[PDB]
């Protein structure tokens, strides 16, 4: 299976900063990655496809960008409610797999 | 001419096509398979004066004029022999403008019937792409 | 209004087939793809199988064999069948609406905890 490698595990940082979150695939995956947030004890939910494209309704403040391999969401002044978990998954053939997941609180 | 699929895919690319509008590469060739089975010359005559014409087979009451078709709306302000070129340029043009939208592709009716909820991903895996 | 509801049994022992239930509503089967997603507690979410619009389904390989997913385009709902349960398996259970390679919807998930 395409495995993916997401780092940090977790990360500190203060409203205002900006942060980055990667996800490397084992394989190439062709640009078909998502990302999702997921707050204490909700659902995940889908920020970014395909990359580089926006969910509605989410905010500019998120970026998403990578190619063959290498895979990145940047966070630019992070808000309040942007703490919780991420995850990156891919959607090059089957089985998908899922990042291990960043934590991102408060400092 | 008749495409391959990876060749189809490729130009698609080239032209704009992969998300455009939030969608995938492969429904676009998916749609293509079912429209004219990747036939540029592909034309196809309906019960109304209508001609779908080329390898996304443009409507001729609608989106290009064919001369013949009472009731012209001509949105792509493009004849209908344009579109069936071996360079599928103007056709994507056109496509591009009926896309207006993340639920566009409902304009053709083989992708929504037979695209739709599959894993149109399988057309390209393996392409150089 | 699209939504995607779990419905399973909670507690389980290994001594069962676990069977859960994902009701959708607002948008056709047909139309679209149903993941599975589990989430052990405090872990980071795992990838069960899915069944694409037509009906084929794809499964998490070392799952493969003790998974089966099948729906009910009429009732509008999508099964989650599992055998050989190892308390391993518990998690909260998700079920997910798939549009065009992204997980757009995605229902609260259930609880399920498999004993002795």
């Amino acid at each position: 299976d395409i495995v993916l490698t997401q780092s940090p595990a977790s990360l500190s940082a203060s409203v205002g900063e900006t942060v980055t979150i990667t996800c490397r695939a084992s394989g190439n995956i062709h640009n078909y990655l998502a990302w999702y947030q997921q707050k204490q004890g909700k659902s995940p939910q889908l920020l970014v496809y395909s990359t580089t494209t926006l969910a509605d309704g989410v905010p500019s403040r998120f970026s998403g960008s990578g190619s063959g391999t290498q895979y990145s969401l940047k966070i630019n002044s992070l808000q309040p409610e942007d703490f919780g978990s991420y995850y990156c998954q891919h959607f090059w053939s089957t089985p998908r797999t899922f990042g291990g997941g960043t934590k991102l609180e408060i400092k | 001419k008749v495409f391959g699929r990876c060749e189809l895919a490729a130009a698609m690319k080239r032209h704009g096509l992969d998300n455009y509008r939030g969608y995938s590469l492969g429904n676009w060739v998916c749609a293509a398979k079912f429209e004219s089975n990747f036939n540029t010359q592909a034309t196809n005559r309906n019960t109304d004066g209508s001609t779908d014409y080329g390898i996304l087979q443009i409507n001729s009451r609608w989106w290009c004029n064919d001369g013949r078709t009472p009731g012209s709306r001509n949105l792509c302000n493009i004849p209908c022999s344009a579109l069936l070129s071996s360079d599928i340029t103007a056709s994507v043009n056109c496509a591009k403008k009926i896309v207006s939208d993340g639920n566009g592709m409902n304009a053709w009716v083989a992708w929504r019937n037979r695209c739709k909820g599959t894993d149109v991903q399988a057309w390209i895996r393996g392409c150089r792409l | 209004q699209v939504q995607l509801q779990e419905s399973g049994p909670g507690l389980v022992a290994p001594s069962q087939s676990l069977s859960i239930t994902c009701t959708v509503s607002g948008f056709s089967l047909t139309g679209y793809g149903v993941n599975w997603v589990r989430q052990p507690p405090g872990k980071g979410l795992e990838w069960l199988g899915m069944i694409w619009g037509d009906g084929n389904t794809d499964y998490n390989s070392a799952l493969k064999s003790r998974l089966s997913i099948s729906k009910d385009n009429s009732k509008s709902q999508v099964f989650l069948k599992m055998n050989s349960l190892h308390t391993d398996d518990t998690a909260r259970y998700y079920c997910a609406r798939e549009r065009d390679y992204r997980l757009d919807y995605w229902g609260q998930g259930t609880t399920l905890t498999v004993s002795s």
